[PDB]
RNA sequence: GCAGUCAAGCGUUCAUAGCGACAUUGCUUUUUGAUUCUUCGAUGUCGGCUCUUCCUAUCAUACCGAAGCAGAAUUCGGUAAGCGUUGGAUUGUUCACCCACUAAUAGGGAACGUGAGCUGGGUUUAGACCGUCGUGAGACAGGUUAGUUUUACCCUACUGAUGAAUGUUACCGCAAUAGUAAUUGAACUUAGUACGAGAGGAACAGUUCAUUCGGAUAAUUGGUUUUUGCGGCUGUCUGAUCAGGCAUUGCCGCGAAGCUACCAUCCGCUGGAUUAUGGCUGAACGCCUCUAAGUCAGAAUCCAUGCUAGAACGCGGUGAUUUC
RNA sequence: CUCUUAAGGUAGCCAAAUGCCUCGUCAUCUAAUUAGUGACGCGCAUGAAUGGAUUAACGAGAUUCCCACUGUCCCUAUCUA
RNA sequence: GUGAACAGCCUCUAGUUGAUAGAAUAAUGUAGAUAAGGGAAGUCGGCAAAAUAGAUCCGUAACUUCGGGAUAAGGAUUGGC
């Protein structure tokens, strides 16, 4: 007999399998169509998921009811040292897919990211590009010829790039690597402009703009095995329900003599990959400076982080992003950011923002100030001061 | 942006935060946290609370403040 | 939401579902309201339609003047009690439930409203604005 | 139950705008029947709850043709099953009937889907009461009340989770295949405009929001307390104080961290090819015609962009490759 | 007035646990009630120790409504063994 | 001892320290709990849970077989010195 009461799908089928992520760098499968017009820049980039905090501005909305007055909203901040560069590669069309043809490594490595190819680093001899290196020496002759076959080859360029890990307060040791595809034109001066900048580092701030719509691509926090009503969202079963209520009654009809692929069934929760659009950043920062969350309306000098650190992170003494809304992923957590793949107008992302006021009360609790100085003022003296 | 005063503890209220409850009366009351808004709800006096600011102010502790006012005794000169 | 409606009302936090029962805060002679029916509810399966601030609602009279019960009869309510979000970051929320009494196109039937009445309802009908006491 | 063919009439005139008698051709097994082919060394037999998928004989949404389409509203039909189709009073109810919102509250299948998923209201043992029938034991899809609802560790299916073998190990990658998602409304303006004598009364573009669904997140608000963190309180015990035990977490208030809520916040892309239909050129048929060759525009359609896995017997680049 | 019986249901009561038609008809309770209650009765097939009708108190009996209460529900979340 | 009480809780004399254990704290379970706003709208049906609860003072309807209903309903107080 047909189904009673007709109800909506309970969840996305566009998301299956709900598996454990291969790695926990989710990795960004498309890039923006790429023109041959604009200087030689990177189309991504690479940072550590810090904590969120609340800001007060003044809405640009020609209609609303809430045109010119102050509104409240929810960022997140992402730490965002200079990424480092090192070596190129290239992609060649092929009837079956891109393939990669050849790989070029900067002369000299870093510890933090030759580490990335030991799983036992302190018992060592710290064999790692070690002939490589002397592919150098001589003027040019084993890699300018490699160059040549990536100008003559190779109509798509990409290049490595990994953190500088030893600068957050992580307890990492071991760097993040990655690929970026470069946007330019010419190929040619992809890889000469590639070329001078290998062993050296790029700033968040040469890729990344105010007020520009960016894309989150991180994997999502974990939960291990889950039941099925909170995996899914599905209705509780009533209460005077024999051999568990926590379920689904019925997982499929007598014909066909199999539970079907789309019902609901318990098992694993989070670490997916996850892809977030349409993210407005509000305030690119420069860690050498303090005053980071000072604005143009409340001058008084103060970082971003709040009072006693950021919850389970620490210090933002780096550059960071920071940007409306949620991303997917936890804190401490590797995460990419990248340029929007199509002009989005919507009246919205191209809305000028600038902040009056960013929060720096302690999030371990119900913090009550701003600074330390303010809560001198406000208490006076204590038993501990002199 | 526009900085408040908890109307149970004499805290400061910063955007977004505490709550604020209008009674029958018409009379508003603002609080920071929870803690004020369930002592509140307890009918609890501020008086007698040993943290809170009308307490100090009610029992001179910590009340190293503003000290005099001095207006001059002398001719206008002018 | 519907015909008297002057401007659009960004969503706020439902606190009253059908069934409940309300203060009257007009001068019609009513004394509360039992909500049966929200104007310009979606529906899915098993969910309550539920009423918010500034919404119109079908409901009846339970108890009052006996001209009023036993039929059917707009209103419009006042006062939530459960908290909800300005843009401002504010939580706010009343003491009790009130609303008041009105015909299908948004005319009050009492003359005045006794206690507050929330700003997003007196801004979404300006009827209510004029013969409102206290705006918040 | 649904759809055709003929045409006496209805429709101010007029058969086919919309209907359509007397006749007549068909389809379905979701109703009820006919037979008794399989099961009586047992296939758990109504309904309700929850959940997935499919059909079109399409209620709304998309795009169009026609009217006894001035506008508004409405009716008939075409491509269309992607998306949605409710909250309640009474009844075990299928069905039925009323209140109300909404764009709409369409019809059906999956062993009359679904009891080792639930319930047991009815049916469906034994107790009992009433009415009718019988002299009597007793009978009544006539009424009422109380009546034990078992087992998963096996194989397969599904959700997740490891893993030998391709000289070893590590890093960065490609993408065959499989899945796919967003949906609808209101207000302002257009505009009291077009149309209409009037009463009445639109639409395209633009702005702000809202309904259902989905994926995340916890800066703020709320919840949860074994943080047994702090304070308080009752009985009893340690001679008293201090500081503690016991009362199966003793109770009360607050209560960080974590989890979590349309009860909180953020986000949900743009190109091509088409269906119905309207056309261009133009014969067949010296005229004419969207059609025969050719071609243009076109829908919530299809395929791409994008999103999720990544063949454990699909593939590429790179580092290091052991001595007593 | 008439046929027939031994007599032809009186006092009472009722869609009741007894009425198929039946969700009887009218009123009340609700926005809406095949439920409940109060009336009517040519009652398939109510009715007098086969006992009829009420009845204070009593009932781990059955049923309807109201107040307080609450995760039964809107809509799920968290903690302990 | 507390307390109206051979009620519940703690202790003295007396008697036991027995019930396969160790490590973690996923889903679903069994037992125990808490939840903002609404308050039975779920369901055949308020099934399960929650609300009231001791003592002192005030007040106590219809009906009746005059004995009851009655702790009716509904209010105020409760520590220590
Ligand atoms: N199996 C039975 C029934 C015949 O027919
Ligand atoms: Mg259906
Ligand atoms: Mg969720
Ligand atoms: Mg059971
Ligand atoms: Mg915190
Ligand atoms: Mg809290
Ligand atoms: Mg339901
Ligand atoms: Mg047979
Ligand atoms: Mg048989
Ligand atoms: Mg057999
Ligand atoms: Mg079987
Ligand atoms: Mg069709
Ligand atoms: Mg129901
Ligand atoms: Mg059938
Ligand atoms: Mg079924
Ligand atoms: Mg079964
Ligand atoms: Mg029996
Ligand atoms: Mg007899
Ligand atoms: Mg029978
Ligand atoms: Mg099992
Ligand atoms: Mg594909
Ligand atoms: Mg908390
Ligand atoms: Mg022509
Ligand atoms: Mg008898
Ligand atoms: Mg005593
Ligand atoms: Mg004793
Ligand atoms: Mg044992
Ligand atoms: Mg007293």
């Amino acid at each position: 007999s047909h189904r009673k009461y007709e109800a909506p799908r309970h969840g996305h089928l566009g998301f299956l399998p709900r598996k454990r992520a291969a790695s926990i760098r989710a990795r960004v499968k498309a890039f923006p169509k790429d023109d041959r017009s604009k200087p030689v820049a990177l189309t991504s980039f690479l940072g550590y998921k810090a904590g969120m905090t609340t800001i007060v501005r003044d809405l640009d909305r020609p209609g609303s009811k809430f045109h010119k007055r102050e509104v409240v909203e929810a960022v997140t901040v992402v730490d965002t040292p200079p990424v480092v560069v090192v070596g190129v590669v290239g992609y060649v069309e092929t009837p079956r897919g891109l393939r990669s043809l050849t790989t070029v490594w900067a002369e000299h490595l870093s510890d933090e990211v030759k580490r990335r190819f030991y799983k036992n680093w302190y018992k060592s001899k710290k064999k790692a590009f070690t002939k490589y290196s002397a592919k150098y020496a001589q003027d040019g002759a084993g890699i300018e010829r490699e160059l040549a076959r990536i100008k003559k080859y190779a109509s798509v360029v990409r290049v490595l790039v990994h953190t500088q890990i030893r600068k957050t307060p992580l307890a990492q040791k071991k760097a993040h690597l990655a690929e970026i595809q470069l946007n330019g034109g010419s190929i040619s001066e992809k890889v000469d402009w590639a070329r001078e900048h290998f062993e050296k580092t790029v700033a968040v701030d040469s890729v990344f703009e105010q007020n520009e719509m960016i894309d989150a691509i991180a994997v999502t926090k974990g939960h291990g095995f889950e039941g099925v009503t909170h995996r899914w969202g599905t209705k509780k079963l009533p209460r005077k329900t024999h051999r568990g209520l926590r379920k689904v009654a019925c997982i499929g009809a007598w014909h066909p003599a199999h539970v079907m692929w789309s019902v609901a069934r318990a098992g694993q929760r989070g670490y997916h990959s996850r892809t977030s659009i349409n993210h407005k950043i509000y305030r690119v920062g420069k860690g050498d400076d303090e005053a980071n969350g000072a604005t143009s309306f409340d001058r008084t000098k103060k970082t971003i982080t709040p009072m006693g650190g950021f919850v389970h992170y620490g210090e933002i003494k780096n550059d960071f992003i920071m940007v409306k809304g949620c991303i997917p992923g936890n804190r401490k957590r590797i995460v990419t950011l990248r340029k929007s793949l199509y002009t989005n107008t919507s009246r919205k992302a191209l809305e000028e923002v600038s902040l009056k006021w960013i929060d720096t009360a302690s999030k371990f609790g119900k913090g009550r100030f701003q600074t330390p100085a303010e809560k001198h003022a406000f208490m006076g003296t204590l038993k501990k001061d002199l | 942006m526009k900085v408040e005063i908890d109307s149970f503890s004499g805290a400061k209220i910063y955007p977004g935060r505490g709550t604020l409850f209008v009674r029958g009366d018409s009379k508003i009351f603002r609080f920071q946290n929870s803690k004020s808004a369930s002592l509140f709800k307890q009918r609890k006096n501020p008086r007698r609370i040993a943290w809170t600011v009308l307490f100090r102010k009610h029992h001179k502790k910590g009340i190293t403040e503003e000290v005099a006012k001095k207006r001059s005794r002398k001719t206008v000169k002018a | 939401s519907g015909n008297g409606a002057q401007g659009t009302k960004f969503r706020i936090s439902l606190g009253l579902p059908v069934g409940a029962i309300m203060n009257c805060a007009d001068n019609s002679g009513a004394r509360n309201l039992y909500i049966i029916a929200v104007k310009g509810s979606g529906s899915r399966l098993n969910r309550l339609p539920a009423a918010s601030l500034g919404d119109m609602v079908m409901a009846t009279v339970k108890k009052g003047k006996p001209e009023l019960r036993k039929k059917v009869m707009p209103a419009i309510v006042v006062r939530q009690a459960k908290s909800w979000r300005r843009r401002d970051g504010v939580f706010l929320y009343f003491e009790d439930n009130a609303g008041v009494i009105a015909n299908p196109k948004g005319e009050m039937k009492g003359s005045a409203i006794t206690g507050p009445v929330g700003k997003e309802c007196a801004d979404l009908w300006p009827r209510v604005a004029s013969n409102s006491g206290v705006v918040v």
